[PDB]
Parts: C-alpha cells; sequence; structure tokens
RNA sequence: CCUCCUAAAGAGUAACGGAGGAGCACGAAGGUUGGCUAAUCCUGGUCGGACAUCAGGAGGUUAGUGCAAUGGCAUAAGCCAGCUUGACUGCGAGCGUGACGGCGCGAGCAGGUGCGAAAGCAGGUCAUAGUGAUCCGGUGGUUCUGAAUGGAAGGGCCAUC
RNA sequence: CCGACUUACCAACCCGAUGCAAACUGCGAAUACCGGAGAAUGUUAUCACGGGAGACACACGGCGGGUGCUAACGUCCGUC
RNA sequence: UGCCUGGCGGCCGUAGCGCGGUGGUCCCACCUGACCCCAUGCCGAACUCAGAAGUGAAACGCCGUAGCGCCGAUGGUAGUGUGGGGUCUCCCCAUGCGAGAGUAGGGAACUGCCAGGCAU
RNA sequence: CGCGGGGUGGAGCAGCCUGGUAGCUCGUCGGGCUCAUAACCCGAAGAUCGUCGGUUCAAAUCCGGCCCCCGCAACCA
RNA sequence: AGGGCUACACACGUGCUACAAUGGCGCAUACAAAGAGAAGCGACCUCGCGAGAGCAAGCGGACCUCAUAAAGUGCGUCGUAGUCCGGAUUGGAGUCUGCAACUCGACUCCAUGAAGUCGGAAUCGCUAGUAAUCGUGGAUCAGAAUGCCACGGUGAAUACGU
C-alpha cells in the first residue's frame, strides 16, 4: 500500500445501475457490441413518413391542384 | 469493494456447490488483473509516450510501470531498450473494487473488440481486453489530446483450464459479449 | 600483439599452414550493499503476425557478457537501485615465467578511505588484446647537490609530459 | 476479401532410424608428464658459481602430423 | 526406542523427473487484515508487518510407480607402450595397458545434527 | 610548427567595419511570346549560412573552442 | 431498369464574390422601366426563426398578380483588428419541385468557418447615357442561372499625338 501515487478511485462510490442512478445502462441487451446509427429516432418516429408538411385539421381525400385553389 | 463482497457472500457459495468443490482455494477466485496498452512505439520526441500516461491515467491514476522493447528486432525497428507499452498490475482489493465498473458495465463505451469470450479466452484460463474507449471518470474536460485506442486488459484468473475460465468471466456476472 | 587448431590428453612447439580480431572503451560500463533471472516456441489478444508490447504456459540458460575468439558463470561474472570513490600510497611473504631487457600473479604488514547491523570487502573493469627500451628536451615537487664563501644556474632524487 | 463444412496437397517444429568432424563433446584409454615412499644398481651421473669454448649452414631412416598429387633422395614441425 | 514437521546438514543425478495416491495445530504453506516499521522503476502480488478462522486445494513432506532420466556388469571389440614382421601413413604377430557404445541387470535414495509435536 | 585565410538552396556564385538581409546565375517544375516550334521572358519550388556556444529588436556577419580545408611559417639532433 | 452523362490529380479560357472605412453593420426612407401570367400567375387572410405552409379573392391583363426596384438617401453603428468583411467549405435540422433529390437538385435555417490584405511575366474592354456599379424582368423551365436576353437607376475619366 505505497501511499503517494494513484490520486482518486472511487469517490462518486461507483453509483451506475440503470438509467437513472447516476449515467446509464439499460436492458439486458447491456453488452454494446455495436457502433452508432446517429440518425435513427424521431426522424424515423415508429413509421416510415419522412417529414410531410406542416399540420392541417381537415386532410381531404384524394387529389389537388395546387395554384388554383378551388 | 462490493464486486468482491458480492463474490464473497454471494459467489463462493454458489460456484462450490454447483461445481461441488471440496476446499476454498481449489473453488476459483478472481486474480490480479492487468493491462498492457501498446503505443505506435514512442514517437521521436516520446509523445506517444506522453498518450500511454493519459490513458493510463484514465483508468489508473498512477504512472504506468513501462515495459521497453527488450530485444527489437523486426519492422517497428530500433532502439532495444526503450520504452513502449504501459503495464499496470492493479492493487489487490482496490484493484477488484475498480472490478466494480472495470469490466463490468463498461458497456456504454464498448462498441466490440477482439477479446470477451466465452470460447476464445486460453487453454489456460487467462485472458485480455482490449476496450479501445476510456470508462469515465466524472471530473471536468473532455480534451485529453486523446490516443483514440488503447488498453488491453488482461484478467487473471485462479484458473489453469476451461472450467475455471467459464466460471468466471460469464456467469459471475458481468457476461462475456453477446 | 590477442583467440582457436595444427600441437602428439604437462607444454613450448614450424611453414607466404588453416580461421577471426585488437592499436581501446571506462567517471559507471569501477567499488560496495541490497535485490532480481534468459533464449526459444506456443495458447489467447485493441491495431503489430501467434513472429515490437501483454498475461499464461511449455522451455530451463541454448540468452546475456562494451569491443574477435576461447574459457567462464546462476555465490551469477550477468540485470538493477542506493550510498560511494580502495581506478588507494608506502611496502610485500612466496611464486609460476622469459636468454636478457622484462612480464605476471599474491596473502599479509602499515597508513589513510568508502559501503555494510555485520562477518566481510575492494590496491580497477570476468580473463587473455588496448603498445614503445634508452637519449634528449619539457613542466611540476623535493627536508639533494648547488667549485673560493653565500645565493643562483646547472645537475641529482621524485612525480609526470 | 472473413473463416471453415471441404485434405486433394506441401514442407518447418516434433518423432523414430542412419552416417560424418582439425577449428564438434553429455565420453575417454594407452602413453607421457609433475610430485611423494621405498628396493636395487649407477667410477654422483646431477646440481651451484668461475676459466675456455665450438655452436645457431643437418639430411635420408622408423614413429606422429601440417603442405604436396597420403608425389619428390620435397618441405616444416613433433618424437626416436 | 518409535512415528511426524521444521531448521541446519553429510553425500551431491542408482540420489533427479514424470505419473498416481496421502496428510494439517504437531509444524508448514496458502491464508485474511495492513493501523504502525518497511516496501513496489507502477503495483501489501512481491518485499514487509499484524494475525484468527478457512484449508491441505495450490505449495511441500510422505507413499506407490520404471515411462523417463541415471547407473551399469561379464565378454568381445577398437585404440596403444614396448619388441618382431609384411609393407604405406596399413595391419599382423609377442606381452602389458585395454576403452566408448550396446547387453544382462540395478534403479523412484541412504545418512548425521538440534528443536518441536505425537506414540510409548 | 606559429601565423593567415576559407568552409552558402543540387551545382557554381551575393551579402562581410553598426551587424538589419538566405541574393544572383545555371540546372528544376509550371506559365507567357508566335499561327506553330525554336530560343526569348516569367512565376513558383529548392539552406544548418561547416559546428557549438556569448549579445543587442539584429550574427551568415563579430569572439573562443569544437569540427573540416587551404596558403605561408627557410621550425623539430 | 440502374449507372453514366456531372469522376479528379492536374493545367488552361470565361463569369462570379471579395479583399474594405468612399467602406461594412442596424433601423428608418425615396423615385424605375420593360416583361409574364387560364392544366397558369395568385394578393389579402391565419400559422412559420425563414423557406414555406394552409385558406382564398382576383386575373383573363394599362384593371388582378407575379411585384416591395435596388444601390442611393437619412440616423445610429464598426474603428483597420483576416474583422463587425468575406463567407466557400463542413455537421445537424428544415422547406420544396417531383415516380424519384443517394450517386446527382434547388432552396430555407442554425452552428462552425478557410483562402483572399490590390495580385509576376503577360494581358482584354472601353469616345458618352458609353464605361463603372446597383437592382429588375423573362426565355428555355416538372424542378434547378453564377450564364443568356432585354430593362431601368446612379453615372465618369479622358484621346495631347499618329
Amino acid at each position: 500500500m505505497k501511499k503517494d501515487i494513484h490520486p482518486k478511485y472511487e469517490e462518486i462510490t461507483a453509483s451506475c445501475s440503470c438509467g437513472n442512478v447516476m449515467k446509464i445502462r439499460s436492458t439486458v441487451g447491456h453488452d454494446l457490441n455495436l457502433d452508432v446509427c446517429s440518425k435513427c429516432h424521431p426522424f424515423f418516429t415508429g413509421k416510415q413518413r419522412d417529414v410531410a408538411t406542416g399540420g392541417r385539421v381537415d386532410r381531404f381525400n384524394k387529389r389537388f391542384n395546387i395554384p388554383g385553389s378551388k | 469493494a462490493k464486486l468482491h463482497d458480492y463474490y464473497k457472500d454471494e459467489v463462493v457459495k454458489k460456484l462450490m456447490t454447483e461445481f461441488n468443490y471440496n476446499s476454498v482455494m481449489q473453488v476459483p477466485r478472481v486474480e490480479k488483473i492487468t493491462l498492457n496498452m501498446g503505443v505506435g512505439e514512442a514517437i521521436a520526441d516520446k509523445k506517444l509516450l506522453d498518450n500511454a500516461a493519459a490513458d493510463l491515467a484514465a483508468i489508473s491514476g498512477q504512472k504506468p510501470l513501462i515495459t521497453k522493447a527488450r530485444k527489437s528486432v523486426a519492422g517497428f525497428k530500433i532502439r532495444q531498450g526503450y520504452p513502449i507499452g504501459c503495464k499496470v498490475t492493479l492493487r489487490g482489493e482496490r484493484m477488484w473494487e475498480f472490478f466494480e465498473r472495470l469490466i463490468t458495465i463498461a458497456v456504454p463505451r464498448i462498441r466490440d473488440f477482439r477479446g470477451l469470450s466465452a470460447k476464445s479466452f486460453d487453454g489456460r484460463g487467462n485472458y485480455s481486453m482490449g476496450v479501445r474507449e476510456q470508462i469515465i471518470f466524472p471530473e471536468i474536460d473532455y480534451d485529453k489530446v486523446d490516443r483514440v485506442r488503447g488498453l488491453d486488459i488482461t484478467i487473471t484468473t485462479t484458473a489453469k483450464s476451461d472450467e475455471e475460465g467459464r466460471a468466471l468471466l460469464a456467469a459471475f456476472d458481468f457476461p462475456f459479449r453477446k
């Protein structure tokens, strides 16, 4: 026990647990044997439409001509 | 050391009984975790040596023993007695405390690496985890001039064989790579 | 000048016989105390090939050894860290040794020193290589002489170029 | 492109056998060599230091071996 | 006297190695804790310190074992002093010396010292 | 000997006493000129100023020594 | 059908944007011409940082709309510092046109942010509404202009001499 190197080692008390008791581990798939996608969720929202426009409250049944608005 | 308290209190009896062993140091007992880290030589001005020092620094607060190129022969070349890899044979009870994150939920770091298999530890129960990416202590900054990849972690074992090896490393918990 | 053999189991041995090297390096690469053990291949591996590092195993000295070769070694002689400067002066029992010049080796004595609790050790480097007779001149020391006397030169003696 | 179901195909480590060595040894005589104790014989041979040297140009021959063509009334050494 | 551990030995591969089996307060290891001496080119793993329980497992004694290593007869055999011959750097013959390897076979060790436990 | 003097981008030359800046020419590699080629012109590239060390905002330069050359030195019983 | 036409190392011709303090930065503020538009251009409306989004008048063109000219001016502002220029690049989010934006689009936006500090030798255009500069509009066009064509602001130096 040489008393003169090694300055920290333990001071948080090693809290990690799930996501929630300081930092993360999550699921039983906590072996993380792949990279980072950086591109999935929420754009892929669980659904396959990649940003249709601003919300209407009409949303009619069929077809249109945009520059006539009839 | 709570991983090693877990082993004292819970795992030693689990393992003893299930494998039918007759004496406490006949039973499995996890020994002396050690590391390496191999640098791409030290560089002409010993800068990849500095890079050994901060990466060690990441998971041991010490200094390196610092291993030397004893023979130097083929293509990395020269000097045949200059510093190379970064070994720590860690402290005891404290090293087992380190073992509380030191290859348990070391997982948010991991991206895969060539070790940690419940088939390709050696035919002597000795194994080497080359981790790549540093564990994280929680203090300020994350500009370390980083050396991106480091740290073969060579766990040593009261183990001579295949059966004591997978007693450890697998179902002692933490799990091996799935 | 050094190492092997010829060289015939003491050893000296000859040839434009056979085969290699030296003409220093040394302020620690010396001393002492304290500690420590290789080559090599394999099993696994962050990138290096398992063939730069790591752990384990097998191996058991085949490595190391400043510089050829031969002998050597694990008390290491080798590898390392402290303190340290016995790389000591005066001598030297007895000897191997060479025609001689001369070379080598050495317990102890006496002094003064360093390490070591200490017994103990060390008068260089693990050994054999790393050199040059006398003359003359040169600098330094000397309680030696210093031609009538006193001093001086000069010369002697000792240290060294 | 990894790797292996897949050996059909190669030569290393290894294994068994076999041979060789001036500069190879995990082995080793004969003899020669040193010193010691005793017997015998030996006109003390020997051994010290003094006077006087000649000598240092040796060859064939047996025995051992370098060179040579296991040539030379060769050559060089050892032994006799 | 006996059995057993340990220190110090004698002798120093017939003594070693592998292989297989056995033993724990008598002692010995591992062994836990390192506060304090002291110590790690970093590391209480080592060195060092404080020490029970655990445990004979690993180590180490012990016991069995020839696979191995090893020793190893007897005979013959090469070589050789000397002496004699044929001739060639080649042997025979005289008489002395006489190997190395292999064979039969031996072989997992005998032995002094003080201490400690146990048997008595 | 002692003295003096030299030690420049591949190559050959500039800067030198108070110093200030690595210049020039060939050779390079691309451009320009002319309808095209030739040469001509041009841009860029290409250095520790032989070495170490002392100073100022300034050392290529001035100073010692190192390391390296060269001229003279009628010097070594 | 999918790639390719569009690669990229490099050299060359053209246009772009700037290197600033006449300037760049903010607000406020003024006056253009010429055009194009039915399966098109498309206000006002309400959302949206923005592009746009959606609702829908209107237009059939000196009527509506694309469409608010902009530089210039007026005041504040920066103070020569590769910046408060320039903003290419590059990450992420976003709008959009359309079978389909990945090779290979256009556009918004947020963050970050390089070279460029007037440019060898050489070299081109220019005499008057011209040069210089600011912006506008359209044809090709599903979408997709830095270019082409035309439009108008502000508006010059000078040619002594052959």
